[PDB]
């Protein structure tokens, strides 16, 4: 059945995520304090001031930046530019070529003492079996430089697959508890269990101290599925009691 | 500015850390000499012996 | 978004002084709130400041801007540096310079486009997300700025227009920034706008050399008394471990020496003789650590004190009452620098078999059988203890451990991690664990004195039942050491009996699930052997009063001998273990501490 | 006497001062440093009424919004919610709205919900009038009461109110 | 300022050069310290036989 599962060309429409929030590196303060760095032999003459960045992104298949660029607007740093914005692109699910990649960089956006800050991020679209589905809820980092965590360019999260090893752990039951994978126990223990989790979340965030961030996308009409327009066999990967 | 700065940032790093490593070294090294050193010699005796 | 056309547009040439003066009824058509949609025009401005394109007019527009731009966020810092082109261009500059420095002299000088950056007065995000919450609220709002003339300065006025009431900013420091910094004009301009707003809105090593057989629950127990039917020994030396197989319940068992001592069950019923000698026997080489039986085989698992590991596979005939006989190690697993701690094994019914074993180092490790080889690891921690008892879920899912510090420990197998600890308050080292119908509670049996046992329920923490053999209530530490120490066995199932040795009196007590007000005890008592087996409450736990008639024991010795003779016939050291087996009828063992058994029927 | 043991949950926006509350009920404590809480913690504390010992088994939610999706295992089988905003602070009061929509359509029926409208010692930064907030209580059954955990004020009163409601 | 600057900000890095030696010997010495339970635990154990 694959929840009656339909192709990708079998699909028509626009797409809308959404986008949350960052932990720093700290070379400067939190919103902004005129750049922290001890070469301010130089730098001071430069009117480093308190400042605040923004980003710009469009994607590309890699040859081909293909994808309008779009820019942000404001929020305090206090809420460590904490969004929640849900973010859209009219681009039909069809319209999307199964390898493209995501670009996008940090610009500013309060008319600085300064001109207005690089820093870069790039990451692909699909999963090992091509959907972009795979991509819905993530993390990444990136500097002043160059960076992805999932799918890493080259800074501050900068290999992506084996690091997560109980977080790869913790994505093998996040697809069961995404199934409600039924061979084992998720009654109110369980969900005291997840109290637990919660905590194992933190262990994370010590580690997180590099550049990290937080990302998310799911779909408004459910129940149902899908997958690509041509075919292989990924399916035979299957399982029960 | 960088004089606060550094001033909230040293004085906190160096006072904390000064008094939880006094504090832990201390505290952690005392255990063995006075019971590694101790508590085993006298429940060895009270082993072989007894 | 979509009204960014205002840049590109400037890309477009003309001269001509009409196209700037729709352009300044465009520039009125156009002061607009979205922080980026600002520098649209701002570069477009930038292609003015170039080319200056109406003189005078483009003049007055940009004066008329200029007091405006006295008020800013630092979104309108960036058009500071823009501006100073305006002004580098020379219009005898300082003369029309020093008029419009009256009108912005937020400091009183400054020099050239970089030499900006000196005359600061402060920007305030602060009061206009205040003044955005006042969306809401206009008239009055140009009512307050004349008498806002007065208030700060001037006495030609006073105003009365509480009418329209909103205290609480001016009740608040909110009050300040008016007297400091924050003035009419922008908020008239930033009014105007604020209008537009308001517009706009399994068994690959089990079948390789092993045998196979499956498990037999007795009928509920709690209906017989219990006679001593028979008698026997494995050696002199203590039991090294006691276990009973589902086969013709063939019983295991060892010398502490590290030598084999097995028997047949059906033989005993049969013949009767399995008592006087032993029916199979193995050479370790060395000092049994543990055993455990491989879940359902025949083949059974030996740990020794060296860290050695090895599966004897049975060789047996299958003749009634007379199985030919030899031991056969099938498989051997490593010694180590690390010495061993001991292990169940445990084939998972729908999943796969595996035996988990402690190292030295307190860690579990948790070996897939049938690649006799790792295939988990979890690590105890010298704050525990070593452990003190070893238990598990029914599908296996939660690990529930004892540590020698008194503290409870479970593992979700189901994430391989530690899921957390608790520690009831005497913290004695745990004697045993474990599970009953009502699964989600669980039973402890040595933390505390005088108490029996301290069953707590698993989510919750929590002792739910409390029971004691202290004719006080509470918890008076009435417990000779023996007391603390005993075997005790479960049933999940079958009815729901419990069975407890108490160790101070040397005896099996019984309890029934089904009625702890009936509970008469399977093994006697020479003194007054009746049990009042009364519960209380004092609230907190549910205490159960253990009243023996005459139970005749106390923390000191106020009688002149009170130790082996004094025992329901079959004299021994304390129930090291005891255990049900069903073969025909139900009937139970007792093993001592003394290599000694004896049966129950 | 008899122990009658409740599942309570705390929701509210960030900072809203849920783990002051808590503290203060729990511990008769308050910290100005009180730091964010991670996941969720669990608390325990009794009141008595009418012979009753009534147990809390509390839940102090993380407010963020990344832990949204956390909530719901949190308050399944809650008997008790408290939805906490703070009285400086109208949008704060606008997520507790929905949360009391999401209890109202995914909690068990039955719960007893109480709104407590914190940080009530700040009242000169007032943005959240008492009627309006008592009003949207009265009209959805909530026990509605201003509290502060800095002064104590209606802390254990809040509390008191949810254990007489309860079924015991 | 700029000597007193120099002379404050170099020594911050050698004060917390410390700091991070610190860290180091102190896995060294949880190593000695995680014997301790080596040695409690084979003093209990032959005692509980005891
Ligand atoms: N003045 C005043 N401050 C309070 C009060 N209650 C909490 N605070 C403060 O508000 C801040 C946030 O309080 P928390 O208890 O950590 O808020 P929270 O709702 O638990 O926040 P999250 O854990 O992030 O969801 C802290 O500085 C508290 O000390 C109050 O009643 N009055
Ligand atoms: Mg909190």
């Amino acid at each position: 059945e694959k929840f009656h599962y339909i192709y990708s060309c079998d699909l028509d429409i626009n797409v809308q995520l959404k986008i949350g929030s960052l932990e720093g590196k700290r070379e400067q303060k939190s919103y902004k304090a005129v750049l922290e760095d001890p070469m301010l032999k130089f730098s001071g003459l430069y009117q480093e001031t308190c400042s605040d960045l923004y980003v710009t992104c469009q994607v590309f298949a890699e040859g081909k930046p293909l994808a309008l660029p779009v820019r942000t607007s404001y929020k305090a740093f206090s809420t460590r530019w904490n969004w929640n914005e849900w973010l859209k692109l009219p681009v039909k699910y069809p319209d999307l070529p199964r390898n493209a990649q995501v670009a996008l960089t940090i610009w500013d956006v309060y008319g600085p003492g300064k001109a207005v800050p690089v820093g870069g991020t790039t990451v692909s679209l699909f999963g090992k079996y091509g959907m972009f589905r795979q991509g819905m809820h993530d993390l990444k980092v990136w500097p002043n430089v160059e960076a992805d965590g999932s799918e890493p360019t080259k800074t501050p999260g900068r290999t992506s697959s084996t690091l997560s090893e109980d977080q790869m752990s913790r994505l093998a039951k996040l697809t069961k508890a995404h199934r409600q994978g039924h061979m084992v126990k998720v009654d109110w223990l369980d969900r005291l269990t997840f109290r637990e989790i919660e905590m194992i979340n933190e262990s994370e965030k010590r580690s997180s101290n590099f550049m990290y961030l937080m990302v998310e996308f799911r779909c408004v009409k459910c129940d149902d599925k899908e997958y690509g327009i041509v075919y292989y066999e990924k399916d035979g990967d299957e399982s029960s009691p | 500015l960088e004089r606060q700065k550094k001033a909230l940032g040293r004085e906190v790093a160096l006072l904390h850390k000064q008094q939880i490593a006094l504090q832990d070294k201390g505290s952690a090294f005392s255990a063995e000499h006075l019971k590694l050193q101790l508590q085993k010699e006298s429940l060895n005796e009270l082993r072989k012996e007894c | 978004q979509s009204s960014s056309i205002l840049k590109p547009l400037l890309q477009q040439g003309l001269s001509d002084a009409e196209e700037f003066v729709i352009v300044k009824a465009l520039y009125a058509l156009t002061c607009m709130c979205q922080l980026g949609l600002l520098q649209k025009p701002h570069v477009y401005e930038f292609a003015s400041d170039i080319a200056p394109f109406l003189c005078h007019p483009n003049l007055w527009i940009r004066y008329g801007a200029v007091g405006f731009i006295t008020v800013v966020a630092r979104q309108i810092s960036t058009a500071d540096v823009y501006c100073k082109l305006m002004p580098y261009l020379d219009p005898i500059i300082q003369i029309e310079r020093k008029l419009v420095l009256l009108s912005v002299l937020k400091e009183p000088v400054s020099r050239s486009i970089f030499d900006y950056a000196l005359r600061s007065k402060d920007i305030t995000s602060l009061f206009r997300h205040l003044h955005m919450r006042q969306k809401k609220r206009n008239g009055s709002l140009p009512d307050c700025p004349p008498p806002e003339d007065p208030a700060i300065a001037q006495l030609l006025k006073k105003l009365l227009s509480q009418g329209m009431t909103e205290e609480e900013e001016d009740k608040l420091l909110a009050l300040k920034d008016f007297m400091m910094k924050s003035n009419k004009a922008k908020a008239n301009i930033v009014d105007q706008s604020h209008l537009h707003d308001s517009s706009q809105k399994r068994i690959a090593k089990q079948m390789m050399e092993n045998a196979e057989w499956e498990s037999k629950p007795p009928p509920p127990g709690w209906r017989p008394k219990g006679l001593l039917v028979a008698h026997l020994h494995e050696h002199k030396s203590a039991v090294n471990r006691i276990r009973v197989s589902d086969e013709h319940s063939l019983f295991a068992t060892c010398s502490n020496d590290g030598t084999v001592k097995i028997w047949n069950s059906q033989k005993m019923e049969g013949k009767t003789t399995t008592t006087r000698s032993i029916l199979t026997y193995s050479r370790i080489g060395g000092r049994v650590k543990t055993l455990t039986f491989c879940q359902g085989s025949h083949y059974l698992a030996i740990a020794s004190d060296n860290g050695a590991v090895q599966l004897l596979g049975i060789e047996a005939s299958k003749l009634p009452k007379s199985p030919k006989i030899h031991p056969l190690q099938s498989r051997i697993l490593d010694q180590k620098e690390d010495g061993c701690v001991v292990d169940m094994h445990h084939f998972n019914s729908g999943a796969q078999s595996v035996l988990a074993y402690a190292t030295v180092n307190g860690s579990l490790v948790g070996w897939d059988l049938r690649s006799s080889s790792n295939a988990w690891t979890l690590k105890h921690d010298l704050k525990s203890g070593l452990i003190t008892s070893f238990a598990v879920d029914i599908h296996q899912c939660w690990l529930c451990i004892g540590t020698s510090s008194g503290t409870m420990a479970c593992w979700d197998m189901r994430f391989q991690l530690p899921i957390s600890s608790h520690c009831h308050p005497s913290r004695a080292r745990i004697r045993r664990l474990s599970m009953h119908p009502l699964y989600q509670s669980w039973v402890i049996a040595a933390v505390q004195g005088n108490n029996e046992v301290s069953m707590w329920d698993m989510e919750t923490g929590d002792r739910r039942f409390t029971l004691w053999a202290s004719s006080a209530p509470p918890l008076s530490e009435l417990q000779p050491s023996p007391h603390s120490v005993h075997g005790i066995y479960c049933s999940p199932a079958d009815g729901n009996p419990i069975l407890l040795t108490a160790g101070s009196d040397m005896k099996i007590r019984f309890w029934d699930l089904a009625y702890p007000e009936r509970s008469y005890v399977v093994a006697g008592s020479t003194s007054s052997p009746s049990v009042s087996y009364y519960r209380k409450i004092i609230e907190g736990t549910e205490v159960v009063q253990e009243i023996q008639n005459k139970q005749k024991v106390g923390p000191s010795d106020d009688t002149p001998r009170r130790g082996p003779e004094s025992l329901p016939v079959g004299h021994h050291d304390i129930i090291t273990d005891v255990a049900t087996f069903q073969t025909t009828q139900g009937f139970i063992v007792t093993a001592s501490r003394d290599g000694i058994v004896k049966v129950w029927k | 006497n008899k122990i009658s043991q409740f599942k309570l949950v705390l929701l509210g926006e960030s900072a809203v001062g849920k783990s002051s509350l808590v503290l203060r009920f729990v511990k008769g404590q308050f910290h100005e440093f009180q730091e964010s809480t991670i996941g969720a913690a669990f608390l325990t504390q009794t009141v008595s009424l009418d012979d009753t010992t009534v147990k809390f088994e509390i839940w102090d939610t993380a407010g963020l919004e990344r832990y949204h999706s956390l909530a719901p295992m949190y308050y399944r089988g809650a008997q008790a919610a408290i939805v906490v905003y703070d009285i400086t602070n109208e949008e704060s009061f606008a997520r507790a709205k929905n949360w009391v929509k999401e209890l109202q359509r995914q909690a068990s029926p039955n719960i007893v919900i109480a709104l407590s409208g914190n940080k009530a010692d700040l009242a000169n930064k007032r943005a959240v009038d008492f009627q309006e907030a008592q009003s949207y209580a009265d009209d959805n059954s909530l026990l509605f009461m201003e509290t502060s955990a800095k002064t104590s004020m209606n802390v254990n009163e809040i509390f008191m109110a949810i254990a007489k409601k309860l079924p015991k | 300022v700029e000597k007193n600057r120099k002379i404050v900000a170099e020594n911050l890095e050698k004060v917390q050069a410390e700091a991070e030696r610190l860290d180091q010997e102190e896995a060294q010495y949880q190593r000695e310290y995680s014997e301790f339970k080596r040695q409690q635990l084979e003093l209990d154990d032959e005692l509980k036989s005891v």
